[PDB]
């Protein structure tokens, strides 16, 4: 929780100090939290283009330094990480990698990083090697490449990335896997609205219960940009009737989704979850608000938050810290009371020792979120193109998942963009001149 | 022979039926009622026999196709009823 | 109705803890805990609850 | 270099469930114990297909108890049937306190431990479970070792997260000594559901089935008898209700809570029972005929 | 060999739960395949109370029915094993898993009742051969048949029941939220179990049809019991007139 | 099946136990008149015969003595 | 023979043992307040089965 | 929910049970017995369910697994 | 035999009847195959023995386990005067072959011929042929068809001879007086452990 | 120990009373012996 706060806090800059005080930290962690702090780096270090190899340069492969698999995994996720939004010549580099050791949790690294680097190429060279890493079953590097493959096709409704990763998660009842590629699937459906209704449909109408839980990533990416009648209705339908707990919790996170580009609808739908004892709805509930108000913060979203913090069952509290964050999302002190406020309290989780183990992890998450960028990005709400903004989609459906495997929180790069005068000219070069402004 | 509309035949009808007068048909009726081979209530101001229950009939082939005649009957009617009580209140069956 | 059904949820978790007596504090200790007289059964030093 | 070994989520199946309610409740007060048989995949699920009881304690969950011979020779029989299946964990039950290990337990628990990692020990009350969804933990066994690996933490770390609840002297001596706590969540599939359900030929029948006229009759007179008593408070509750609040008017103005509502009550179960026997009595007999 | 002790039975949900879980999982057998474990529950005693089920080793060949695999000694084990996880579980009997009675299953039933006590045939079905439960519960009987036909061995049907005890209960209770036979809660949720009664009585009426055709062309032999039940419903004699309820309500709903 | 059953008489038979005196015995029918689990055996949930004993805290049982010393040997 | 003998303390255990009364007040077929011999009062049920 | 819940609740009013006498009211949450088991309780009384005809003075039963007076 | 699990088949007829071989030929049968049973496990306690019927409607009586006496208990009871559908009796061997307590043996069924075979000669030479893909050998122990007219077993044999885990082969004893019992000379014991 | 008689089966268990008024059997975890529990002989015993 606090390597993810810190990869985003830090975000902008060169820190050469970081490296350097936190070996100690590597040496002592161990399990996911080991991989998701080499992996980190990228964040940290995120452009600084010539620096960018050299950094990296022990926990990356090499002849000369061969680590540890969590260590060489997260160097590769790392340069994927820094260059991310598509860099031509960051790909071939990730690819020689990847298609010659078809490892484990080293290769769980690659597949996430290359993604990332390949992201809008739609390649065929991308598809065949992914596959290989799903095809073993081994759990790890199984759900990354499902999510990898996704991020590459991305936008254009390429066919075949829909029919690899539907058929696979039929046959295959590994949820782990299944999860990655429900979302790989989302990924390519965006914006096609009606369109998407014919996969909808049949993920919802298995017997299979892993489809169910995962099948509500797709019709959230889909809708979004002009939301559906139908596909708002199945949502809500699919909730209350479950005896089946994931399945239940989930149905309740996409609500937010499709309704991003008009916020102010979801409070209402989310208050009547609220009211709810069931903690798999609360915990739903509070992601909805976070996605849809996260560009346009409403009042409302917040005091709806408010008792899943403090609540007894452990996922609801973790869910609504981060869930205010996101929000709120880089306002200053002047702007209102509330994230001052919202700051002090994710600290005051961690002063007291009475809270549960998981409402800790969602308070430091929570602070590096708001905090991200070093006080100096933004998420949006849509584009001013009137369609929503693509890197804020992508960004924010992966980041829910942070459970199976950790690392695939640090995608939420993608969605932070600064906001600022921009007036490029020309020659690749913003000027130095002065811009008028009329406000405060 | 009749559907489940009347079990009901009139002493005439019997007597017509057996070819024996209506006075002895009337005795011999209520012997075998008081055997218990028949059951059934006699009205002798109506003057008909309700049968309320039949027992087992004789096994040749007509009679397995009287039983056909009422079934499939009754698989229309059913279709025909299912239906309007599906209609009422449709809305809510939550 | 949302608030009924949880009423009697709430009621059934809370109750089925065992035990729940009745005692008096004769007089408190430097331990800042506080003797208790059962009145039936035997006496039980206890710490001050929150509340 | 470092391994897994963390505790995951256990997905437990509709009838695993069942046997687990089913083996405490005959077994409680005595402390009794059984296996747990079920597949492992993945890092992330362990699903547990089945399980049985191999023989059940006597006095604590004595390490006598714990028993690699009768293991061995209900695990090859398994093998025959064509089922062939691994030891997934083990189970036992509490009445003590809920959610807690004995003294002895932790020392029956450590033999599952080495014989696989992803060994979990759960925790039944059924003298404490009304929902038996409730008073359930998955366990892990906590060694001198464990806790100087730092293992515990490690446990929360890849799923959901669960601390137990029951009895104050329980937890506190609980966490320290004998475990550290992880979690359980389901997963039952609609044919699971379709036979939890108990469809059933005379349920769905009863509703067609006329019940006598003179009873529906009897009845109507009975729920008027009532309403009559009703009525007096009722009178007196509608002369002034002139504010907001009906409920405070109707106590006000004489009539405990809602006059109009015991009323309102007492004639619905009347019609009820008189509307879908007169809509029946007339499909039938039409139907028959 | 033979003896009656089945009469009536109930069902607990686990049972229904075991057999499915075990059936597909003994070696990926097709699920229309005859497939028999040893079934549980409390016995020599007259009501049968059904507790749970467990596999034996079954392969089903499709070249013929008899031709099948099944391994006697286990049921034998089984019995003793059981017990320590419940007092309520002993060898009761047997399972089969549909889809209909066959003459193989014959075979089998006279075996079973030197291994257990006398033995019970429950079927469980994975699907419902009406709408409501999946389970039949038979006794090998043997009666005189008349029309051309001699003496027949057939499995005569006794009617099932469900109901369980009280860990089965809560657990079920909890889950439960669906919308059920009936779940009650308004006069709307009491039609819906009005609707599913007389649905079943539509298919009911379609297999006993199509058998009446067939008793009449093959001579396939007449049972007394099938001709004397269709004949009752017909001599009854449906009447049916006068209703009414009250009319109360509306000042009530006037008076909020 | 006689390992098995011999095995767990043992874990019931080591301490803690209570001990008591028996002051009569009874000695009733097996199978009162009932019908519930298991099997009509001496004891189960069907018992028959049992021993009366008053401990040492001044209650009385009367429970069902085990088979492997009959409450008949008692 | 040796089976049944010591299976008897099996199922006894799952039974539980018996805690012994005897009826103090019939107020109604359902409930009977009961008086252990020990001493504390309990409600015990009858069921249909005697 | 509200008709599941209730069955509940069922189970818990009727056996196992242990009997007390109910002395007097001091909240219409909780109340004062005592039992005839040697302990003075201070007992719940069961909501969704009337706790306004409790209070005076009668003989009580508590449940032996909760102890709730139910 | 070394790693091997074998079921024997046994010939309820009704040229049983004949006491060419003592005290009948059932009763000289079941001692027949006891003795051989007994030799395998002896030689080899990798061996494992299971025992099935032609008799009634076939069925796998008691499987394969190292213990003789399991089979034994069962090949007395089993009614003399049953059928002598050969065809039926080998196939569901086959599927008591894939289920075992360990899995790591050769496949094989070993039969006896109480009397001449009632089931056409082209069945066989089919099933034969199927069977020897699956990979379960017959060895097919002959002094049955003897009794009126010479063997029909060896088609089926040499059809069958090509894929096997050990070797099939007709083992010849005179149906007259020289006992059943006399095929512990000739190797049914051990096969050729041929291709 | 109110008296000594008792050694059924084990090595020596007498009837030992706890002051809970109830009794209890006693077994090694150092010895047990004619001489280490006799008639007057107050003991040390575990609670469970």
């Amino acid at each position: 929780a606090t390597v993810i706060a810190n990869s985003f806090m830090h975000c902008g800059t060169t820190s050469d100090q970081f490296l350097r005080d936190n070996l100690e930290w590597l040496a002592r962690a161990t399990n996911w939290a080991k991989f998701t702090a080499t992996a980190s780096l990228g964040v940290i270090h995120k452009g600084h283009e010539k620096e960018a190899l050299q950094l990296m340069a022990t926990y990356l492969p090499k002849d000369t330094s061969p680590g540890s698999a969590y260590q060489e995994g997260g160097g590769l996720y790392a340069l994927g990480l820094i260059h991310a939004n598509h860099g031509g010549d960051i790909i071939d580099y990730l690819l020689n990698q990847l298609k010659n050791a078809s490892n484990d949790i080293v290769r769980h690294g690659g597949s996430l990083g290359l993604g990332l680097a390949a992201m809008g190429t739609a390649r065929q060279d991308v598809y065949d090697l992914l596959k290989t890493n799903l095809y073993q079953d081994d759990a790890v590097t199984g759900e990354a490449a499902g999510l990898a493959l996704g991020l590459v096709m991305l936008g254009s409704k390429n066919t075949q990335a829909i029919e690899d990763m539907v058929g696979y998660a039929q046959e295959t009842q590994h949820e782990k896997i299944l999860r990655g590629l429900a979302v790989g699937i989302a990924l390519v459906m965006y914006g096609r609205m009606e369109e998407a209704d014919a996969l909808i449909e049949s993920l919802c109408r298995d017997k299979d219960p892993i489809l169910r839980r995962s099948g509500m990533y797709t019709v959230a990416m889909a809708y979004c940009g002009s939301g559906n009648n139908k596909a708002i209705r199945r949502l809500l339908h699919v909730a209350v009737s479950d005896v089946n707990d994931d399945v239940r919790r989930a149905a309740v996170e996409s609500l937010g989704f499709i309704l991003f580009r008009t916020p102010e609808q979801c409070p209402s739908v989310v208050s009547l979850l609220s009211e709810s004892y069931n903690p798999h709805v609360r915990y739903g509930a509070a992601m909805a608000l976070g996605v849809c108000c996260a560009g346009t913060g409403n009042k409302e979203a917040i005091n709806l938050l408010e008792p899943m913090t403090n609540d007894p069952v452990n996922y609801v509290r973790q869910g609504a810290l981060i869930a205010s964050a996101l929000i709120m999302i880089q306002q200053t002190e002047i702007t209102c009371p509330k994230v001052n406020q919202f700051r002090q309290l994710y600290s005051k989780v961690i002063n007291d020792k009475h809270d549960d183990v998981m409402a800790k992890f969602g308070a430091i998450l929570a602070q590096g979120i708001l905090d991200a960028g070093g006080h100096n990005v933004t998420i949006s709400l849509q584009s001013r193109t009137g369609h929503t903004h693509m890197p804020s989609v992508v960004g924010v459906l992966v980041f829910t998942q942070f459970w199976f495997w950790f690392p695939l929180s640090h995608f939420l790069s993608l969605a932070y963009t600064p906001t600022c005068i921009i007036g490029l000219n020309k020659d690749l070069k913003m000027p130095k001149v002065q811009y008028k402004s009329n406000c405060k | 022979t009749r559907p489940a509309n009347h079990r009901q035949l009139t002493f005439e009808e019997i007597a017509k039926s057996a070819k024996i007068t209506v006075n002895k048909v009337e005795l011999l009726v209520m012997k075998a009622l008081s055997v218990g081979l028949v059951r059934g209530s006699i009205d002798e101001v109506d003057k008909r026999v309700h049968m309320t229950w039949v027992q087992p009939r004789v096994l040749d082939l007509q009679q397995i196709k009287g039983m056909k005649d009422r079934l499939e009957l009754w698989c229309t009617d059913v279709k025909s009823m299912e239906l309007l009580v599906e209609h009422q209140a449709q809305d809510i069956l939550t | 109705l949302n608030a009924k059904v949880r009423l009697l949820r709430e009621e059934l978790q809370l109750l089925q803890e065992q035990g729940s007596y009745v005692g008096e504090v004769v007089r408190a200790m430097d331990k800042k805990k506080v003797l208790v007289k059962v009145h039936p059964e035997g006496k039980f030093v206890v710490d001050v609850d929150k509340n | 270099a470092p391994a897994v070994d963390t505790a995951e989520q256990v997905y437990i199946s509709s009838l695993a469930l069942l046997k687990m309610l089913k083996h405490g409740r005959a077994g409680v007060p005595m402390e009794v114990m059984g296996l747990m048989l079920g597949e492992f995949v993945d890092d992330y699920t362990v699903r547990v297909i089945d399980v049985f009881a191999m023989p059940q304690s006597g006095t604590g969950v004595s390490v006598e108890a714990v028993d690699p011979v009768f293991q061995a020779k209900m695990l090859d029989m398994l093998k025959q049937t064509g089922r062939p299946e691994m030891v997934v964990g083990w189970y036992h039950s509490h009445p003590g306190f809920g959610c807690w290990l004995s003294g002895v337990d932790i020392n029956t628990q450590q033999s599952f431990e080495a014989l696989s990692e992803r060994a979990v020990a759960v925790v039944v009350d059924p003298i404490q479970s009304v929902k038996g969804k409730v008073v359930i933990d998955a366990f892990r066994l906590i060694n001198a070792n464990m806790m100087v690996l730092g293992h515990e933490p490690r446990q929360t770390t890849s799923n959901l997260g669960h601390l137990n609840k029951p009895s104050i002297q329980a937890l506190i001596h609980g966490l320290n000594r004998h475990y550290y706590s992880i979690t359980i969540n389901y997963r039952k599939n609609e044919l699971e559901q379709k036979m939890l359900l108990n469809l059933h030929k005379k349920s769905w029948m009863e509703g067609l089935t006329l019940q006598d006229y003179s009873e529906h009759c009897k009845h109507n007179e009975s729920v008027v008898k009532e309403m009559l008593e009703l009525a007096k408070n009722y009178n007196k509750a509608v002369e002034e209700e002139d504010k907001m609040t009906p409920e405070q008017l109707a106590i006000k103005n004489v009539g405990k809570q809602d006059p109009k509502r015991h009323l309102e009550e007492h004639v619905d179960v009347l019609m009820t029972s008189n509307i879908v026997q007169c809509l029946a009595a007339m499909l039938d007999t039409v139907v028959f005929k | 060999m033979p003896e009656l002790a089945v009469q009536k039975v109930v069902v607990h949900p686990l049972v229904l739960l075991s057999v499915v879980d075990h059936f597909n999982r003994i070696g990926k057998v097709g699920n229309q395949k005859r497939v028999v474990g040893v079934l549980l529950g409390s016995w020599q005693k007259k009501v049968l109370d059904v507790s749970n089920s467990f596999a034996v080793p079954f392969d089903e060949d499709d070249k013929d029915d008899s031709v099948w695999f099944l391994d006697h000694d286990y049921l034998e084990n089984m019995y003793g094993m059981f017990k320590k996880v419940n007092a309520r579980e002993r060898i009761v009997g047997w399972y089969h898993t549909g889809p209909k009675l066959h003459k193989n299953d014959i075979a089998i039933n006279e075996l079973m009742k030197r291994y257990c006590p006398n033995s019970v045939l429950v079927i469980i079905d994975v699907k419902p051969k009406d709408l409501g439960l999946p389970t039949e519960a038979y006794i090998s009987v043997e009666e005189v048949h008349d029309d051309g036909t001699p003496t027949s061995k057939t499995f005569e049907h006794v009617t099932s029941e469900i109901g369980a005890e009280e860990a089965e209960e809560v657990g079920v209770e909890h889950l439960l939220r669906d919308i059920k036979d009936t779940t009650v809660g308004t006069l709307s949720q009491r039609i819906t179990n009005q609707v599913h009664g007389l649905k079943g009585l539509n298919s009911k009426l379609l297999d006993i049809r199509t058998y009446l055709e067939k008793v009449a062309s093959g001579k396939l032999p007449i049972n007394h019991h099938i001709i004397y039940q269709l004949q009752d419903v017909f001599n009854l004699l449906p009447d049916a007139s006068l209703q009414e309820f009250v009319k109360a309500f509306y000042l009530k709903t006037n008076d909020q | 099946k006689i390992k098995e059953n011999s095995e767990k008489i043992k874990v019931n038979k080591t301490l803690p136990y209570l001990v008591s005196n028996v002051i009569e015995l009874l000695d009733v029918d097996p199978n009162d008149q009932e019908e519930d689990g298991a099997n009509i055996d001496l004891d189960s949930q069907r018992k028959g015969k049992c021993a009366v004993i008053k401990t040492s805290t001044r209650q009385t049982y009367f429970l069902p003595v085990i088979g492997l010393v009959d409450a008949e040997k008692l | 023979k040796q089976y049944e003998k010591s299976e008897n303390d099996l199922k006894a255990l799952q039974s539980v043992g018996q805690i012994v009364g005897e009826v103090l007040k019939q107020l109604t077929e359902e409930k009977f307040i009961v008086k252990a011999t020990n001493g504390p009062r309990y409600v015990v049920g009858c069921r249909r089965q005697l | 929910e509200f008709l599941h819940a209730q069955e509940e609740v069922k189970r818990i009013q009727s056996i196992p049970l242990v009997i007390g006498q109910f002395l007097e009211a001091v909240d219409q949450n909780t109340a004062i017995v005592g039992s005839t088991t040697g302990s003075n309780y201070y007992v719940r009384i069961l909501s969704t369910i009337d706790r306004e005809l409790l209070k005076p003075n009668a003989s009580v039963a508590l449940h032996k697994h909760s102890n709730a007076l139910v | 035999m070394v790693l091997e699990s074998t079921m024997v088949c046994v010939d309820n007829s009704e040229y049983m009847r004949n006491g060419d071989f003592l005290p009948t030929r059932l009763q000289a049968q079941q001692d027949a195959v006891n003795i051989v049973c007994h030799s395998k496990t002896r030689s080899n306690p990798e061996n494992n023995v299971g025992l099935i019927t032609l008799a009634n409607d076939c069925e796998v009586l008691t499987t394969l386990t190292p213990d003789t006496g399991r089979i034994l208990s069962k090949l007395h009871t089993v009614q003399p005067k049953g059928k002598i559908t050969f065809c039926t009796g080998i196939r569901v061997a086959h599927l008591a072959l894939k289920h075992r307590q360990g899995k790591n043996h050769k496949m094989r069924i070993i039969a006896f011929v109480g009397s001449p075979v009632e089931d056409n000669e082209k069945d066989l030479v089919k099933l034969a042929k199927r069977l020897k893909k699956e990979k379960v050998n017959v060895d097919i122990i002959n002094f049955g068809e003897e009794e009126v007219n010479t063997e029909k077993l060896t088609a089926f044999v040499n059809t069958l001879n090509g894929k096997d885990g050990t070797g099939s082969h007709l083992v010849t004893v005179p149906p007259g007086p020289s006992l059943a019992d006399a095929l512990i000379s000739s190797p049914i014991l051990a096969g050729e452990g041929g291709a | 120990c109110t008296k000594i008689i008792n050694a059924d089966s084990e090595d020596p268990k007498y009837i030992i009373n706890v002051k809970q008024f109830a009794k209890f059997v006693v077994d090694l975890s150092d010895q047990v012996a004619p001489t280490d529990i006799e008639e007057g002989m107050r003991v040390g015993v575990d609670r469970n």
